[PDB]
């Protein structure tokens, strides 16, 4: 779960 | 290089345990190795949510071939210290400026 990674 | 904000090889759960300390001001942070991808790093920072309380946002820091690191490809850096220095003065993508080194 990273804010800058959508997928 | 001994920067206080660099924790290296700690898990995500370990990083949230340190950041979710109630005494940390908003924007408390640390940089650590990615616990999922070899060669990648992460910037984990504290914030508060009315409904759920204290929270931690994680940003994947990609490390290039090549040298260099970045959260978003439009803003790149030669090193991890440069990256922290920058975001410590400008949110520029982050919800808030990196305010404080997370206590060990």
């Amino acid at each position: 779960s990273y804010v800058n990674v959508q997928n | 290089m001994a920067e206080e904000w660099y924790f290296g090889k700690i898990t995500r759960r370990e990083s949230e345990r340190l950041l979710l300390n109630p005494e940390n001001p908003r924007g408390t942070f640390l940089v650590r190795e990615s616990e999922t991808t070899k060669g990648a790093y992460c910037l984990s920072v504290s914030d508060f949510d009315n409904a759920k309380g204290l929270n931690v946002k994680h940003y994947k820091i990609r490390k290039l071939d090549s040298g260099g690191f970045y959260i978003w490809s439009r803003t790149q850096f030669s090193s991890l210290q440069q990256l922290v220095a920058y975001y410590s003065k400008h949110a520029d993508g982050l919800c808030h400026r990196l305010t404080n080194v997370c206590p060990t």
